[PDB]
């Protein structure tokens, strides 16, 4: 029995060591999540003004 | 001789107990830790969504 105490110990903290590597695991890839939103959002207006120039000369000339 | 006894019974039944009760106070820890983890991931995703639909 006092083994077996033990092993139930054990298996909690291997439950207690999973929740912080997850966290860890999907707090950096939220981070990288992060980086690439940014950069979607840099590309977006560039994309719609240069269809606001293309429709310019595609009137004008 | 009582004491000794006693004491050495006292010995290994607080250290079981407290095994176990420390047991399930970490697993409360870690549900309500995950809980969180995966609530401040989808704040933050939906900060990107916020972003998104803004700029929109």
């Amino acid at each position: 029995t006092i083994r077996n105490s033990e092993e139930l110990r054990g298996k909690a903290i291997e439950q207690l060591e999973k929740a912080r590597a997850r966290l860890k695991k999907v707090e950096m890839d939220a981070d990288q999540f992060r980086v690439n939103g940014y950069s979607e959002i840099e590309r977006e207006k560039m994309n719609l003004i240069n269809s606001t120039y293309k429709t310019l000369e595609q009137f004008e000339n | 001789l009582g004491d000794f006894m006693d004491k050495r019974d006292a010995s290994i039944k607080e250290q079981l107990s407290g095994v176990k009760d420390t047991s399930s106070e970490v697993k409360q820890l870690e549900e309500q830790a995950n809980a969180v983890m995966r609530a401040a991931r989808a704040e933050i995703s939906a900060a990107l969504n916020k972003m998104k639909k803004e700029t929109q």
